[PDB]
């Protein structure tokens, strides 16, 4: 099923008129000084065994050649974005000589039949709170947010509320409430959604201690702390 | 009009003597800013071009340049004849005060033209450093 | 101004720095190397510097026992004074506000109207 | 100065003592009956047909036939929600002729703007009118309210059967505002940017309907091509353009003023007859004819009739035939100048070569007009003119702008040539190179 | 700390109801604050905006085209005066020298109590009775510069 | 559709228009406003090209390729010398009020300005005056403002609010004083705000995270990744 990998990039042994595919431009500086601190013998350029792609400027990279993977785009008289239009067959169409990348699986003949497993209507249970996933562009990705600049955009840990189940807890907009879930009793300041619907709490997801997997889960124990 | 401008070099009278001699469908003529005529020949026709170049009545009596020229990479090849390798022999007329560009195009496969030192004994070192950096066998 | 001009427009590549910032906003090279066992004193590096900071001064005396000591740093380039060129600095003629020079303060700079004027 | 119903067909029935005209008193000497007769007798098609064979030319300036105009709107039934905009800006400088026809007679337009509504089948009808016509405002929404009280506007129009409503859009002053397709982005309540044409807006102009933009003196001319007939209107003078415009000179002239006059009536007549000459002591150097945005023209070109072709033979436009006249103690640089500042403040921004190179005029002229020109700088000035011309630019701000440069630079290069004193220097010395002396 | 009155809002909901686009109503919106509090502040930007439903980026845009939309606070009256081309044939430099001697301010600014605010303007279209001024709301034209102090008196 | 490019003809698709036909060609026309993914709006007024209805015509007139169709039986000249003097003096008026700044900016190297002023063969200054200056706007921790370097092709508020349906960008202003920017300091809040650093053509938009530790574009070692 996976069968497809295979002609997603051309193998490391593919040359464009025997020459390997440059990583860097060519006017590429400062090779015989940017190690010079460690050593004035300038090492080996890097070899690449594993892709057709060289660890230097002595490659290809026209706009013309026979390939679709392009590192970057560089044409005499375009040094900007735009020069991405001499690597395409026409200007905002496809890329010349196709795209990267092929499908997996194509369309079946045939397809699925109904799902009959119709969910009942959700009752909001007295105690429980059905936790409502909140994903946010910054900050829900594992790895996005370990980024530093990235500190300065996430929002704020903000547990999501109804204003009538506010009301009932007795919480206003800004206070902090406790919730206990796998004994950890967390808390978090509540922020009051009016769209979302009563017997919820609204969580972020992917923030720090609040897992995706809680999406669609319970929560014991949300009392003013 | 300036000394610069891309000439085409119709009107020098080795080019009238070469259609006159071979045919008007033997060589096309590559418009430079060389100032010098270029002509692509055939490479069964080499020798012969060569002789008849030795043999005109102000000859061309001395071999300047032979070189090749790797056109695998050459993008801008318009009014140019289909060649992976190229290879040039830039003579000398002292009598007419001109020089010509001959040039001899070559497949990836077939890298062999015939050697030229026997029309000038000096082309000996040059077809030795055609093949020593271009791979481009003298038979 | 850590504008890398030197580096790319240097034929060899001995050329070696990297741009910070101050706080103010001015461009500055956090380090600036030069392999002088490399350089071929050609001069295209000064004739590339669009501020005149990087200069070939007249001196040769430059021998070394050890050719890793002849890598020069920015503690071993940077010099007091303006050199062959006394009376230039780029930032007078940039657009950039740094301390010392807001917006319009640079030469042949208007000041900055704001939309919100009330002349038409 | 006597004015009959016959040869005055819009001033005629102005009052001696500049008051309004209401609606009792408009319809007591012949008002409301060419609309009459256009929603009583005459159906949408043979009315636009009408105005067509009347040779009606678009009184903003540009000439362009009203009924040609007209018959561009499509004519498929499926979009029945149509506009009709009067285009009340008259933001250009030697322009008050619509500030006359709105501040004294507003039912003449609000006629003229319900027969061309039911000529286009136009729903509903917009006066984009200037911001500083403040009075010209209160009397156009005093007789759209006579208009709407006494059965003329609304619901059922005179027993037809049609429905228009009629609205003022007082403006927020901006000078491009009066471009048609930039009066269609502002009255979308966006910024004044005008729009490529094609598309025209008689196709998708206000809000992607149908869109009709008309001056206000062609919306006055109609009432009396519908109320007095067509053969009448084809009548009125023997020349190729057909009607009455108002033409008058301003500008240090004896009597300067506003005269319905017959196309084909020369410039000098306007100057001597009606403007009654210079004032005392002072000569004629020039005269521009239609406003801020035309050429320059000489004395020798006083002996010219008032047309479009016969202004645009001598390499001018006839413009709004508002002609104003330059004395010979006006310094004619200082007069460009201001002319060019006014046309470079008044840019929307849109497109390149009016927003970055009139203000690169301006800045020449200020130069020359304190004798610190440089060579070079006139050259530089027709090589504007030639660049900001039409097709170049965006919209016709910059074309319009231009010509009066070019023909001062043309008529008066004398006076531009004697702002150039000191010798051309863009660099300062630089210590340390030496520059290169190109020569 | 800005807030619409409630006569502004229903003058605004009146003008949206004379187009079919709530945007078309912007320049009527801003016109309708400007002539409420004399300008139109930072807030009334966004409040337009949320009265209209279009973006604040839309009504700022607008509100800085237009030149007759005060974006800066300006005195208690706006005089106006015309700098176009007839009016220079005309004088108006005499005016505004007349103007600038008697207000002790450039053309821009306002007067340190508050009174007059002193700006050019594009033609007024009373070319044939030149120079003009526009004050608050009135037109004068045939100027003289000795009839700038005594009528400069009517606007306390 | 065949179009006649220098007398050369050309064989291309008749719901483009000239400007995209003649790139997709490999003709070099100089362009700033018009971007493959946005659309045409006429405003650089860069990418003037000289049209000739027949084949037998001397005079001509400069239109935009941008916004002209590229249909059957149009000749266009490129490299005539009235346009390429037109291409010229807009290169030069954008150059008017251009800042000193491609030595502390970071678009460097990767400008399409100064590709285009390059393209031109514009080197020379003949305008001797003042340059405009703006101040600046804090648009967040992403993208770095500096509105000196604006041309005003209004790439950007196109991007942002007619693509990527944004409501925080927009343009303000006047005749030559057009700011590009947000009502006041704060965040782009639109998700695909980090592509205006490379739909804007100049340095106002940067990357600040990239501002942060920088380095040309020559200098970059590339690699293509997912
Ligand atoms: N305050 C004023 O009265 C001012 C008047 N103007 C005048 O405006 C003129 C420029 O006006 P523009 O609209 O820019 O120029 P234009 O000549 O392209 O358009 C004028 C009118 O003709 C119509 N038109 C022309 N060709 C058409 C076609 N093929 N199909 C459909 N309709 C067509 C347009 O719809 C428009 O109503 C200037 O020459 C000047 O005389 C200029 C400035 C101020
Ligand atoms: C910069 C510019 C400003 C214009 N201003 C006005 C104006 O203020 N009033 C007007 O009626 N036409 C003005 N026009 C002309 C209009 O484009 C158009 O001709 C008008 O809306 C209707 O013209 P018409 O009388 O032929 O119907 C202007 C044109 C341009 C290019
Ligand atoms: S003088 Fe030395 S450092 Fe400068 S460009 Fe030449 S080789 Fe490079
Ligand atoms: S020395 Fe000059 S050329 Fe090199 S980075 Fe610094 S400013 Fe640029
Ligand atoms: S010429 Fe261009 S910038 Fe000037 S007003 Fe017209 S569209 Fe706007
Ligand atoms: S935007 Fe481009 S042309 Fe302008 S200063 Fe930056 S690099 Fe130079
Ligand atoms: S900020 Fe950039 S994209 Fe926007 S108008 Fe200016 S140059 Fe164009
Ligand atoms: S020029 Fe001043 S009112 Fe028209
Ligand atoms: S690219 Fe055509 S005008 Fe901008």
């Amino acid at each position: 099923e996976l069968a497809g990998i295979k002609d997603a990039a051309p193998d490391a042994t593919f040359r464009i008129r025997g020459q390997k595919l440059a990583r860097e431009p060519h006017r590429y500086s400062g090779r015989t000084a940017m190690r010079a601190n460690i050593s004035v013998h300038e090492p080996r350029q890097p070899q690449d065994i594993d892709t057709m792609f060289t660890f230097s400027m002595e490659g290809n990279n026209q706009p013309t050649a026979h390939r679709s993977q392009v590192p970057f785009a560089w044409a005499p008289g375009w040094n900007s974005p735009q020069a991405w239009n001499k690597f395409q067959d026409e200007v905002g169409g496809k890329l010349r000589f196709g795209d990267p990348g092929v499908r997996l699986f194509e369309t079946s003949e045939n397809g699925l039949d109904y799902f009959t497993s119709v969910p009942a209507r959700f009752q909001p249970q007295d105690g429980k709170w059905r936790i409502a996933p909140y994903y946010h562009l910054f900050g829900s990705d594992e790895l996005s947010q370990r980024a530093p600049v990235f500190q300065s955009r996430m929002p704020q840990p903000y547990i999501k509320l109804n204003p009538a189940d506010a009301a009932k807890l007795g919480v206003n907009a800004g206070t902090r409430v406790s919730f206990s879930y796998d004994g950890n009793t967390v808390t978090l300041p509540v922020e009051i959604a009016e769209g979302l619907t009563a017997g919820q709490v609204g969580l972020p997801m992917g923030m720090s201690g609040i897992a995706p997997v809680l999406a669609g889960a319970h929560l014991e124990d949300l009392k003013e702390a | 009009e300036p000394a610069w401008q891309t000439r085409d070099h119709l009107d020098d009278p080795v080019i009238g003597e070469l259609r006159n001699r071979f045919g008007p469908d033997a060589f096309t003529v590559q418009a430079t800013r060389t100032g010098v005529p270029v002509v692509w020949i055939k490479r069964e026709q080499l020798l012969e071009v060569g002789d008849f170049l030795k043999k005109l009545p102000k000859p061309y009596v001395m071999l300047f340049d032979l070189h090749g020229m790797d056109e695998r990479l050459r993008t801008h090849r318009e009014g140019l004849p289909a060649a992976d390798f190229s290879v040039f022999y830039h003579l000398i007329s002292i009598d007419r005060n001109r020089d010509i560009m001959l040039k001899v195009a070559l497949a990836e496969n077939d890298l062999h033209v015939p050697t030229f030192t026997k029309l000038f004994p000096n082309a000996n070192w040059y077809e030795r450093e055609t093949w020593d950096l271009f791979g481009i066998t003298f038979d | 101004v850590a504008c890398n001009l030197c580096a790319v427009a240097c034929p060899v590549g001995c050329i070696s720095l990297q741009k910070a910032e101050t706080k103010d906003g001015r461009w500055y090279p956090e380090f600036f190397r030069i392999n002088f066992s490399r350089c071929i004193f050609c001069g295209l590096c000064e004739e590339a510097c669009p501020t005149t900071a990087i200069q070939l001064t007249p001196d040769f005396e430059m021998g070394e026992y050890k050719r890793q000591d002849l890598v020069y740093e920015k503690e071993d380039l940077l010099i007091s004074g303006p050199g062959k060129y006394p009376e230039y600095n780029f930032y007078r003629m940039a657009g950039m506000a740094i301390d010392g020079k807001d917006k319009g303060e640079a030469e042949n700079e208007a000041k900055p109207i704001d939309v919100k004027s009330l002349l038409p | 100065i006597i004015r009959t119903p016959e040869t005055h067909p819009l001033t005629w029935r102005l009052r001696d003592d500049k008051q309004p005209v209401w609606l009792d008193e408009y319809r007591s000497k012949n008002g409301y009956e060419g609309a009459r007769k256009a929603l009583t007798g005459l159906s949408p098609d043979e009315i636009v047909n009408q105005v067509k064979d009347a040779g009606l030319k678009g009184r903003g300036g540009a000439g362009f036939s009203t009924g040609l105009k007209w018959s561009l709107m499509p004519k498929d039934e499926s979009m029945n929600i149509r506009y009709l905009l009067c285009n009340a800006d008259e933001m250009e400088p030697g322009t008050y002729k619509d500030r006359l026809l709105m501040e004294q007679l507003p039912h003449l337009l609000v006629e003229g703007m319900l027969i061309s509504a039911f000529a286009l089948k136009a729903y509903r009808g917009y006066i984009f009118l200037r911001g500083e016509y403040i009075e010209a405002a209160v009397n156009l929404r005093r007789a759209i309210a006579e208009a709407t009280e006494a059965g003329l506007l609304g619901k059922n129009i005179m027993g037809t059967g049609f429905d228009f409503e009629l609205f003022v859009h007082t403006g927020a002053g901006r000078y491009i505002c009066g471009e048609e397709t930039a009066l269609i982005n502002s009255l979308e309540g966006r910024r004044a940017n005008p729009r490529s044409k094609p598309p025209f807006p008689a196709t998708s102009g206000a809000w992607g309907k149908p869109t009709c933009v008309n001056n206000v003196e062609t919306l006055c001319n109609v009432p009396a091509i519908l109320a007095n007939g067509v053969e009448w209107y084809q009548n009125i003078s023997k020349s190729k353009d057909a009607g009455t415009k108002l033409m008058g000179f301003s500008g240090r002239v004896k009597n300067p003023g506003l005269w319905e006059l017959p196309f084909g009536t020369t410039a000098r007549e306007i100057l001597e007859d009606y403007a009654g000459g210079m004032r005392d002591g002072l000569k004629f150097k020039a005269w521009q004819p239609g406003g801020a945005g035309t050429d320059f023209l000489t004395e020798a070109h006083l002996d010219l009739p008032m047309e479009f072709e016969s202004i645009g033979k001598a390499g001018s436009r006839l413009g709004t035939a508002l002609a104003m006249a330059v004395d010979h103690e006006i310094n004619m640089v200082s007069l460009v100048r201001n002319l060019e500042e006014f046309f470079a403040r008044e840019s929307c921004g849109w497109c390149t070569p009016c927003r970055d190179g009139l203000p690169w005029s301006v800045k020449i002229l200020r130069a020359l007009e304190r004798g610190e020109g440089q060579p070079g700088d006139i050259e530089t000035l027709e090589q504007l003119c030639r660049f900001l011309g039409p097709g170049k630019t965006f919209c016709a701000h910059a074309p319009g702008a231009v010509e009066p440069l070019q023909s001062a630079i043309k008529y008066f290069r004398e006076e531009f040539e004697a702002g150039i004193k000191q010798p051309f220097s863009n660099t300062h010395l630089i210590n340390g190179i030496q520059p290169n002396l190109l020569k | 700390a800005f807030e619409l009155s409630a006569a502004e809002r229903e003058a605004i909901e009146h003008e949206m109801h004379h187009y079919e686009d709530p945007r078309a109503a912007s320049i009527e919106a801003l016109k309708i604050v400007q002539k409420q509090r004399g300008w139109v502040p930072d807030g009334a930007i966004h409040a337009i905006a949320d009265v209209l439903g279009i973006p604040a980026s839309d009504v700022e845009g607008v509100a800085t085209f237009y030149s007759q939309i005060f974006r800066q606070p300006v005195g208690r009256h706006v005089i106006r005066y015309c700098d176009s081309v007839v009016c220079h044939i005309n004088g108006y430099q005499g005016i505004q020298a007349a103007l600038e001697k008697k207000l002790n301010i450039k053309p821009g600014q306002t007067t340190f109590d508050g009174r007059f605010t002193l700006l050019p303007t594009c033609c007024l279209g009373n070319c044939d009775k030149g120079p003009n001024m526009m004050i608050d709301e009135d037109t004068h034209a045939h100027l003289t510069p000795e009839a700038i102090p005594e009528l400069l008196e009517r606007y306390k | 559709a065949t179009i006649h490019v220098d007398g050369k003809e050309y064989e291309v698709n008749g719901a483009d228009n000239l400007l995209e036909a003649c790139l997709s060609l490999g003709l070099d026309i100089p362009y700033f406003c018009w971007h493959p993914a946005l659309g045409s709006v006429g405003a650089c007024r860069q990418c003037a090209v000289k049209q000739y209805q027949n084949a037998e015509d001397t005079r001509g007139r400069l239109v935009m390729s941008c916004m002209t169709p590229a249909s059957d039986g149009t000749f266009i000249s490129i490299d005539d010398e009235e346009a390429k003097q037109f291409r010229e003096s807009v290169v030069e008026w954008l150059m008017t009020n251009h800042p000193h700044d491609c030595p502390v900016c970071e678009e460097g190297g990767n400008c399409h300005l100064q590709d285009m002023t390059v393209m031109t063969g514009h080197s020379f200054r003949r305008y001797r005056f003042t340059k405009r200056t703006h101040r600046n706007q804090d648009l967040g921790p992403f993208i770095s403002h500096e509105m000196n370097r604006c041309i005003a092709c209004y790439r950007c508020v196109r991007y942002y609010k007619d693509y990527a349906g944004g409501t925080d960008l927009g343009v303000y202003g006047a005749h030559d004083n057009v700011y590009f920017g947000r009502p006041e300091d704060g965040t782009l809040e639109s998700e695909f705000s980090g592509n205006l650093v490379e739909i804007c053509p100049t340095g106002v938009f940067t990357d600040k995270t990239h501002s942060e530790r920088y380095n040309r574009k020559w200098d970059m070692q590339f690699a293509p990744s997912i």
